[PDB]
């Protein structure tokens, strides 16, 4: 879930 | 919230000042494999910056994680094909990937499928010159086709209050250069009808890069594989 | 040149006379339907709508001062676009159906009668929820579609002067829609911002012709009326 | 000569 991770940072 | 309560000046420097950098590509005569892989590799590293770009699009964090992702899935080629679009505005008969990547459409050849993209996007890129489309009204068609493409696939309400602000915003930019009334609606009318072809161009890329993920010629990075698997389920 | 001296009054008259009439299917009740059937009648009643589309062409105001060339192209990359948009019309009065003919209302459970149906049936129905919640006006929408008839093939196109004759209806349809909120007593910023809601629509129903487009050619490659493949075949 | 090129002209 990529995506998930890159917006969290 | 806070993108609500925000004026239309406000709202510009916002948008520009959130605007992503211009990457640079990785000379050899191009293939099939070469010229995808470049682009894959271009594209890859655009989408980091595009999901930080997104967080700084107003009323886009007042947004829960699963309707950022499901916009961001909807709507990522859009904004990579507006931006490359956009900065191939003052080259025309040639699309600026990067700049050291300047293409015409004879290499799109190179690539089979490419050539009808290839002219979509360089005929979107002479009407956007010959409209002669600013800055200003570029960062707000951007951050529409982020909060519209996925609108319809309440936090919805906001979504469209938000987009109500950025038609206000363009309005404004609008009579600040000195348009009249008919001029204003008209014009707004013009860059939101090219919005619809950036839709219909992003629809057959996507298309184009489902065919290469089959194909097998490039391996296609885990972010780009995941953005792509979005459009089928 | 005469579309060009249109008031808006004269041009929502001309759009609204030339409207297509609603046709009705050949579904029998008799029968709960298998794939075929349903996608048969659904075949059938688009086949016969693309006549009357053909015919409601013609009366767009400045649509006869153009080739006969263009006239087909705008026509095989907006067909689909029209057919949608009518349905979506169509099916305002109907929350949660479709409203294909006035004996074919269907929901989408009987959408996925047909396989990968059911994801274009609930955008189908996702439009007809928001022009409900807009209220979406006749007038409106015969400018619509006459909008996504002008605009869908404009840059899939020397001489091209043509293109700057179909800005300038384009234009005066945008003039027109803007009368229409004007008499109804919206603010200039309540117009502003109807015009820019009204035309993001086009971009999802686009996205709907696109999705569709895929999915009658897999309909063609794995067993359509003989107009309706000729226009499948324009996407191709 | 095509379905729709001559049901324009009809
Ligand atoms: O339709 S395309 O010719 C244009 C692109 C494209 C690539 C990067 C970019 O910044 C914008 C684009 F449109 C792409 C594209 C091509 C390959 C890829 O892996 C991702 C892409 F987006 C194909
Ligand atoms: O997306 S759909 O469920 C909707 C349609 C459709 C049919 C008739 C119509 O007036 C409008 C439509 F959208 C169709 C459609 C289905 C079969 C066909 O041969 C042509 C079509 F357009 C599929």
């Amino acid at each position: 879930k990529i995506l998930h991770r890159l917006l969290q940072d | 919230s806070l993108a609500l309560s925000l004026t239309a000046d406000q709202m510009v420097s916002a948008l520009l000042d959130a605007e992503p950098p211009i990457l640079y590509s990785e000379t050899r005569p191009f293939s099939e494999a070469s010229m995808m892989g470049l682009l894959t590799n271009l594209a890859d590293r655009e989408l980091v910056h595009m999901i930080n770009w997104a967080k700084r699009v107003p009323g886009f964090v007042d947004l829960t994680l699963h309707d950022q992702v499901h916009l961001l899935e909807c709507a990522w080629l859009e904004i990579l094909m507006i931006g490359l679009v956009w900065r191939s505005m003052e080259h025309p008969g040639k699309l600026l990937f990067a700049p050291n990547l300047l293409l015409d459409r004879n290499q799109g050849k190179c690539v089979e499928g490419m050539v009808e993209i290839f002219d979509m996007l360089l005929a979107t890129s002479s009407r956007f010159r010959m409209m002669n489309l600013q800055g200003e009204e570029f960062v707000c068609l951007k951050s529409i086709i982020l909060l519209n493409s996925g609108v319809y696939t309440e936090e919805k309400d906001h979504i469209h209050r938000v987009l109500d602000k950025i038609t206000d915003t363009l309005i404004h930019l609008m009579a600040k250069a000195g348009l009249t009334l008919q001029q204003q609606h008209q014009r707004l009318a013009q860059l939101l009808l090219i919005l619809s072809h950036i839709r219909h161009m992003s629809n057959k890329g996507m298309e184009h890069l489902y065919s290469m993920k089959c194909k097998n010629v490039v391996p296609l990075s885990d972010l780009l594989l995941e953005m792509l698997d979005a459009h089928r389920l």
